[PDB]
């Protein structure tokens, strides 16, 4: 059991000792300034560079956020960076592919991988692991089949395992409206996908943080359970795009390219990327995993748990999340 | 001109006051009282290095000199008495010049080893000597050394620093009754302590290092842990014995570092006992910090707050209220208890009961329950009669002060009890009730003492009260009392010497058992801290829940485990034999997640159905003015004049078993002085 | 009168060592009490003297509720209906 | 030394406003009454004889036991006869007390720190904006009862994309050693 | 009115509500000297200290922890209940214990004892 | 031991109680010795006298060095 | 300017309703300021005002109120110029042991 030694805030302990995989990301500054301003000790485990969890070092006291330097294939190397672990994290997850890691290798067996440690260490006490809201079996994405099949090998391998699934995160390292608003800057112009007509329920990247906070501080209720995370509202793409048009205070300018076209123009990257031994620019917008999820929507399914039955109400994305637009007027 | 510390002059009669000149301003002082008096009143205050306020007078160290009208040699303020019309003067170059020199000759032979001396900013020798001491030392020469003695596991000797001031001489002598130390040697190098190796062993041995001005004598466990500015020094009392001396909790940070007495006139002069004085160590073993529950496998898993309280609270309900008993602890502020008493009392039950109270006992009087006589009465007392109690080793610091009056004045003190050693010159009557009965009866030529010697004082252990016949011993007493008019309009005599803390406090809140199968037909146990309740009385199949805060001997039974703070931790509300109460203060943090008594009590209560109406202390202490106002006068001492002779007898004969030993340690007798490491090296060694 | 121990389950006087309002307390406790506690011993009738406290008379019947009556203007005969009154009310 | 003028101000100044009067070779003081500090600088500013034109300070002491527990001070100089003198008052937390801005303009930001630190309003300051401390500081620095540490502190908030103000939780907190000797008095 | 001082001079709200000792700290017991009695002090009873994980210092979260022993000492009780009063908080004063002066007498030292 | 192994968690090197122990007793003709660290007294410690009545090794409780009175 | 202390209750009251009135002209600067529209509702935010002004009542003395209508206006300056069911007893119970 965590025990708490303070009252709160910086300087404290909490009793908490989280290894936060995949927290040099978007998600993981959020989660990991939750963590050490809740004063609990934060082990960031970074890829690569040095400098990639440096801005992670200043949200914590003295030795409480303690970065690791591992290899994601070394089974070894996660085993001692899960020595002192007392709860995980995982987050660990692109976007996109590479010649080295494709869906499958970043995700699933990754997550085989972070469970089979946790189980083989009888000292985790929790198991929190982040897959997307459309992470479906069935789904036609081929990200959305291996957060999936990742989340079931959780369930099954650790039962004692939390999933959060979240939809579309914005905020202002996000990966959405970020891109959006430098196409409308560039070119006077954003490339709708399919008329925009899909709904999405685009969820504040804060509300997600805190959602895992009360989900590490609940008091045993949801150990083998599976929440959605969503925002207040359901937006259209197209009313997305409205949102960011008017938040920067730009004239609307849309194109609505059919699915097929897109599916073609984004189809060389995939091949090109599996023959050439150089890497390829990442795909921020014209990605074909992104028209995959986008062909079906992803919303809340009204049976599985939410924000509701958690504990904490989503905030309205209109002047709270989107306020980092405002950088990209004039 | 304000007294010296604001000290308050004892006049015995107004018309003797002579008017004695202090630096050129006079001063009311009576007749035999000394000249460095005589300048504590007017305001000065003289360096003193021989010179304790309690021991004799002796002019070992030759520093107290003043020059005084008509005099050619300076004169010892601590020993001179004042005279009418004395000019006396501090300031003046002669006695400067006397005080630099005796410091020089102090310090001549004094060993370099301040920084490793634990009297560290906290030394007379030191403050005196940069007060009134010359900057400089003429001394070059060979020192003089002394080897170390072993004293005990309690007092750590460096004789190289001593002084010979004979201090500890004659306080050993006086005040703790055992003529042990001493200084033997002629000249420059005369040594102090025992010819023989001998430990040097009683309750009040811990004063020693406290009197000592140089680090001479130093406690053993605090040898080098901390300095003295360091320490944070918090104001409160005891809870190791029921007379309350009030103490200073020394704490550098969340722990506990040493403790100290301090000045209550009332209670505790200046002493403090050896368990009181080394009880801190046992602050920091054997802690709870989280409440837990006995599994079916029997070992115990840590829980929250919030299940812990839903399982004893569904347990209640289960059990019907008739065999529910509560057990208050041998220490137990009176928030706590009255929590305890009023959370059974909603929950059907009429068992709750504290710690060493009979099943029969008449606690409907506290002139019945209390030392009406107090401490100063103690001190006014003529004659001692001692029934059914050993001072000794339950409350040392009344043993103290029947010490003290036997040396100021011839007091024939008659002891009935078990076999034990005094340091009184006392006269063992018998052992038995029925001599009690004889000295009631009037045969006996103690009771002809008692008789025809005034100012008489009978004191009952508190060890009658587990007996089954104290009602009848009451009233053998009372007989000795009506037939030796011990019980005066302006004097009673009648005292009862309890031996816990929360004894008085418990009493005063009705807290007494009903049924003597109390404990061993009853399903839900609340073991207050209680871990001395006779485990194996509780049948198995009884749900059995301990709120305390150290595990020595209910933990192994109790199916529920609660975590407390202890007395350092917590405001609580005491009260002590002499019928004071007085309220102690959080020193350092709570250990663990432990919350407070009361406050665990009433979240239990609010758990389970029947809610406590108060949700603070304040509220908490209104209730307690509401079923007994006598606790909520801190450090106010409240007379019972009702007298105890009202109460009925209803055994019409005593027991013929002799009075039992209930203190057999003064060691080992609470939790914190069991779970003290330091206090059963103690018990190993001293007895 | 003998019955007190019937529905009280706890009886407390609360008054003042030399007060006047609490003058006319002290006899009756001192003489009913005698004679209660030779009639019915199980019951505890407790005695509380304060500084300044207002007389008056708790009486704790089972789960725990307490009825209280002051007692500062009333003489011993009007004390003793009260407590009379207080059994039978429990 | 040089206790020409302040003897010649205490033969020539009028008496009603001369609460008290100190000779010391620490420094010459002078304690009035609030409500005539203004005139009494103004004499002495202005008068041939004691002329103390230059105003080196303004300071301000906490009193904690006293009723009036701020006690505010001048320090003042005559370079033409080179001598200085001090002029002090007491004021509480409430009562504001008169300016000398008008008389000495550089007694402006000593006034705003002499607020600043301890909460003593002037009466005819211009402004009287806090000037030391950080922008919306809530209490009084050097007032004894406060705290050395404060009461809240700063850190960069990434969520917040600022630097955010929260209450003290400071480790290694401030150890007081008291090493005051009982033989000092 | 006891309170309008403490709730304009700026001190957090949260802390403007709080109990405190008001008492006389007693000579020490290791040493007889008298020029440190008679001060009072204002005992904000702050006891949350931990250990920091890292170096094992002593951690605090209160910032009436040191002040009240440190910097805010009162000429009497009376001042220090005005201080209180004035600054809002709960205040509780402690009694403090005065040692009392008796004849003692180096002739009372050397007394003679009765025939034998 | 205990101590030692709370200050110091290299557990390789030997500690100064064992180099302390290991340096042998000084053996000295008189009763009284002065101990003051090193050959310099002024880069050493406060002079302590040491008194060798006692058979057993005398710790100078600075820079300990277990004086012994040579008959 | 700072003016001196109001010697009477109509002259406090007086000055209180001029620091109300800046208040209520600066109320819309602060709009720019925070930009938080979606929630503000500038009505609640006078209602807010008011409510503290009536919760401060209890004062009497004219001194203390001119002091507290000195620092309002201070605040004010610092935030024109940008500068930021168990009972309540179980919830403290299970928080923490000081409460
Ligand atoms: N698009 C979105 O924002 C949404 C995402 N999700 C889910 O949440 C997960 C986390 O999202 P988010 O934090 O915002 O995105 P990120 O891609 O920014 O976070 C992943 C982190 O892991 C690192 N990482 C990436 N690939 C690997 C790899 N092969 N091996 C090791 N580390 C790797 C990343 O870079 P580095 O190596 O430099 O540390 C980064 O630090 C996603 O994977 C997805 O399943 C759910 C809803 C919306
Ligand atoms: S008592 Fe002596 S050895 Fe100890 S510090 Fe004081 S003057 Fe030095
Ligand atoms: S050991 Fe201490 S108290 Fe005893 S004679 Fe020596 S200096 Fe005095
Ligand atoms: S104190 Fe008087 S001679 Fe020592
Ligand atoms: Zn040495």
């Amino acid at each position: 059991h965590l025990v708490r030694k303070g009252t709160g805030g910086r300087s404290s302990v909490s009793g908490i000792i989280a290894t936060v995989f995949g927290a040099t990301g978007f998600l993981g500054r959020y989660v990991v300034q939750q963590l050490a301003k809740m004063g609990s000790q934060v082990l960031v485990p970074f890829r690569g560079s040095e400098d990639c969890p440096r801005h992670l070092k200043l949200m914590g006291d003295l030795g409480q956020i303690v970065p690791m330097k591992y290899n994601p294939r070394d089974e070894s190397s996660v085993k001692a960076v899960m020595a002192k672990a007392n709860v995980v994290i995982n987050l660990i997850g692109r976007d996109y592919e590479t010649r080295n890691y494709s869906f499958e290798e970043v995700h699933y067996h990754m997550a085989e991988n972070l469970a089979k440690i946790s189980r083989e260490h009888g000292g985790i006490l929790r198991f929190i692991q982040v897959s997307c809201l459309g992470a479906s079996p069935s789904s036609p994405s081929r990200m959305l089949r291996a957060k999936a099949a990742a989340e079931e090998v959780v369930l099954r391998e650790l039962p004692e395992a939390t999933i959060l699934k979240p939809a579309v995160m914005i905020g202002t390292e996000d990966r959405i409206l970020n891109p959006w608003a430098h196409f409308a800057k560039k070119y006077g112009f954003i490339p709708l996908f399919g008329n925009g007509s899909t709904k999405i329920q685009p969820v504040y990247v804060v509300d997600v943080a805190a959602a895992l906070t009360t989900v590490l501080k609940d008091d045993g209720t949801s150990m083998g359970k599976t929440y959605e995370l969503g925002g207040p509202e359901i937006f259209t793409v197209h009313d997305l795009a409205e949102l960011m048009y008017e938040t920067i205070r730009e004239w609307p300018r849309y194109v609505k390219v059919p699915f097929p076209i897109a599916k073609a123009l984004a189809t060389p990257r995939e091949i090109l990327l599996n023959k050439v031994p150089f890497p390829l620019p990442t795909p921020e917008i014209l990605n074909l995993d992104k028209i995959q999820a986008l062909t079906t929507d992803t919303i809340v399914s009204e049976n599985a748990l939410t924000f509701n039955d958690l504990g904490i109400i989503p905030h309205k994305l209109k002047g709270y999340p989107v306020e980092f637009l405002i950088s990209y007027r004039k | 001109r304000s007294p010296l510390a604001g000290a308050r002059v004892h006049f015995a009669n107004p018309d003797d006051a002579i008017e004695v000149f202090v630096d050129g301003y006079p001063v009311k002082i009576p007749k035999g009282m000394t000249v460095l008096q005589a300048c504590e009143v007017a305001g000065v205050d003289i360096p003193r290095f021989c010179y304790h306020s309690r021991l004799s007078i002796a002019g070992n160290c030759r520093m107290c000199l003043v020059e005084v009208e008509k005099s050619p040699k300076p004169v010892a303020s601590c020993a001179m008495p004042a005279l009418p019309g004395m000019k006396i003067k501090t300031d003046t170059p002669v006695a400067k010049k006397a005080r630099e020199g005796v410091m020089e000759f102090l310090l001549m032979n004094h060993p370099l080893d301040c920084p490793i001396c634990d009297q560290g900013g906290e030394c007379d020798l030191q403050d005196q000597s940069m007060a009134f001491g010359s900057d400089r030392g003429r001394f070059t020469e060979v020192k003089r050394s002394v080897v170390d003695k072993n004293l005990g596991p309690l007092v750590k000797t460096v004789m190289t620093r001593c002084i010979q001031c004979t201090r500890c001489v004659r306080f050993a002598t006086e005040v703790a009754g055992v003529q042990d130390l001493g200084m033997l040697g002629r000249g420059s190098g005369e040594e102090i302590g025992t010819y023989v190796e001998k430990l040097l062993t009683s309750e009040l041995s811990g004063n020693v290092i406290d009197i000592c001005p140089v680090g001479a004598l130093t406690s053993k466990p605090f040898a080098f842990k901390a300095r003295n500015w360091e320490l944070k020094g918090t104001e409160t009392i005891d809870v190791t014995d029921a007379v309350g001396s009030n103490i200073r909790i020394d704490s550098r940070g969340p722990e506990v570092m040493r403790i100290v007495p301090r000045l209550n006139e009332d209670i505790n002069e200046e002493w403090i006992s050896d368990k009181t004085r080394f009880c801190y160590d046992g602050l920091k073993r054997q802690r709870l910090n989280d409440p837990m529950i006995r599994g079916p496998d029997g070992r115990f898993k840590a829980v929250n707050w919030r299940d812990a309280l839903s399982v004893i609270a569904d347990i209640a309900h289960q059990v019907k209220p008739e065999e529910i008993v509560g057990v208050a602890g041998k220490l137990s502020d009176a928030e706590s208890m009255i929590a305890l008493k009023d959370f059974l009392n909603r929950m059907g039950s009429n068992d709750v009961w504290g710690e060493g109270i009979g099943v029969n006992t008449n606690a409907d009087f506290r002139s019945g329950y209390i030392m009406n006589t107090s401490i100063a009465g103690l001190e006014k007392a003529d004659v001692f009669l001692l029934v059914g109690t050993q001072p000794r080793v339950e409350a040392a610091m009344v043993n103290a002060r029947i010490r003290k009056t036997v040396r100021s004045n011839q007091a024939k003190v008659g002891y009935i009890g078990p076999a034990t050693d005094f340091n009184y010159d006392h006269k063992h009557l018998g052992t038995d009730p029925q001599t009690l009965v004889e000295i009631a009866e009037g045969r006996h030529p103690f009771f002809k003492t008692l008789s025809d010697a005034k100012n008489p004082v009978i004191i009952v252990g508190a060890g009658v009260f587990e007996r089954k016949d104290q009602d009848a011993i009451f009233a053998a007493v009372e007989t000795i009392a009506q037939k030796a008019n011990v019980v005066r309009p302006d004097w009673n005599g009648l005292n009862v010497l309890l031996l816990h803390a929360a004894q008085a406090a418990a009493l005063d809140l009705g807290l007494v058992p009903q049924s003597e199968k109390s404990l061993e037909s009853a399903k839900f146990v609340y073991l207050m801290g209680a871990d001395d309740v006779n485990l194996d009385k509780i049948p198995d199949d009884a749900f059995v829940v301990y709120q305390g805060h150290h595990g020595d001997k209910s933990v192994y039974r109790a199916n529920v485990i609660l975590p407390t703070a202890a007395f350092s931790e917590k405001e609580g509300t005491y009260q002590n034999t002499e019928g004071c109460t007085q309220q102690t203060l959080p020193a350092v943090p709570t250990v663990g997640d432990s919350r407070d008594d009361w406050k665990i009590i009433r979240a239990l209560s609010e758990v389970a159905g029947v809610r406590l109406p108060y949700d603070t202390i304040g509220a908490v202490r209104a209730r307690i003015r509401n079923v007994a106002p006598n606790l909520v006068n801190v450090d106010e001492r409240e007379p019972a004049t009702l007298p105890s002779s009202l109460r009925p007898s209803f055994t019409q004969k005593v027991d013929t078993t002799p009075f039992g030993t209930v203190i057999e340690n003064f060691y080992m007798t609470d939790a914190i002085t069991r779970a003290s490491k330091i206090m059963a090296q103690c018990s190993a060694t001293l007895l | 009168r003998g019955q007190l121990s019937k529905n009280i389950k706890e009886l407390r006087f609360l008054m003042c060592q030399s007060s006047s309002a609490s003058a006319s307390a002290r006899a009756f406790v001192e003489k009913n009490y005698k004679e209660l506690k030779t009639l019915n011993p199980k019951l505890p009738i407790l005695i509380r003297e304060c500084s300044g406290v207002e007389p008056q008379l708790w009486a704790r019947y089972d789960l725990g509720v307490e009825k209280a009556i002051k007692l500062e203007g009333l003489s011993e005969a009007q004390i003793s209906k009260a407590l009379e009154d207080l059994a039978k009310a429990g | 030394d040089n206790q020409f003028i302040f003897k010649y101000s205490w033969e020539t100044l009028p008496k009603k406003w001369v609460k008290k009067m100190e000779r010391s070779e620490h420094g010459n003081r002078f304690d009035t009454k609030t409500d005539y500090l203004f005139q009494l600088l103004c004499f002495l500013k202005l008068h041939t004889y004691t002329r103390v034109q230059v105003l080196i300070d303004i300071c301000g002491v906490d009193y904690p036991s006293r009723k009036r527990r701020f006690e505010v001070v001048y320090n003042l100089l005559s370079t033409r006869y080179n001598s200085r003198i001090r002029v002090q008052t007491s004021a509480d937390e409430v009562t504001r007390i008169s300016s000398v801005v008008s008389l000495f303009p550089s007694a402006g930001w000593w006034e705003r720190e002499v607020w600043d630190m301890f909460g003593v309003s002037f009466i005819n300051h211009p402004d009287l904006r806090r000037i030391l401390t950080d922008y919306g500081f809530e209490g009084h620095p050097l007032r004894k009862d406060f705290p050395l540490s404060g009461y809240v502190e700063v850190r960069y908030d990434d969520p917040e994309k600022r630097v955010v103000s929260e209450p003290i939780e400071m480790t290694q907190e401030f150890r007081y050693f008291d090493f005051a000797s009982p033989w000092e008095q | 009115k006891p309170g309008e001082i403490g709730m304009v001079s700026g001190i957090p709200q949260e802390h403007l509500r709080r109990r405190v000792v008001i008492y006389s700290p007693a000579r020490t017991a290791s040493q007889q000297g008298s020029g440190k009695v008679g001060r009072w002090k204002i005992n904000f009873l702050s006891t949350q200290k931990w250990e920091n994980p890292l170096m094992g210092w002593t951690s605090t979260g209160d910032p009436y922890a040191h002040v009240g022993d440190s910097a805010l000492t009162f000429d009497s009780a009376e001042a220090a209940k005005a201080f209180a009063e004035k600054h809002g908080w709960e205040y509780s004063v402690k009694k403090r214990h005065t040692p009392l002066l008796k004849v003692k007498s180096y002739a009372d030292n050397f007394k003679w004892k009765g025939f034998p | 031991s205990n101590h030692t192994a709370k200050w110091m968690q290299d557990t390789s090197k030997k500690s100064p109680m064992e180099l302390i122990n290991e340096v042998p007793p000084i053996k000295v003709e008189g009763r009284i010795v002065a101990c003051e660290g090193d050959t310099n007294p002024a880069l050493g410690h406060p002079i302590e006298f040491i008194c060798l009545d006692l058979p057993e090794p005398a710790v100078c409780k600075y820079c300990g060095l277990r004086y012994v009175q040579d008959h | 300017k700072v003016l001196p202390n109001s010697a009477s209750v109509e002259e406090a009251r007086q000055r209180v309703f001029d620091f109300f009135r800046a208040t209520c002209r600066s109320l819309p600067s602060v709009m720019e300021i925070y930009n938080l529209y979606d929630v503000t509702s500038v009505a609640q935010l006078r209602s807010t005002v008011a409510s503290e002004i009536r919760k401060n009542i209890g004062v009497s003395d004219p001194k203390v109120i001119d002091m507290l209508l000195f620092k309002g206006m201070e605040e004010l300056m610092n935030v024109v110029n940008h500068s930021k069911a168990i009972s309540p007893f179980l919830k403290n119970f299970y928080s923490s042991n000081y409460f």
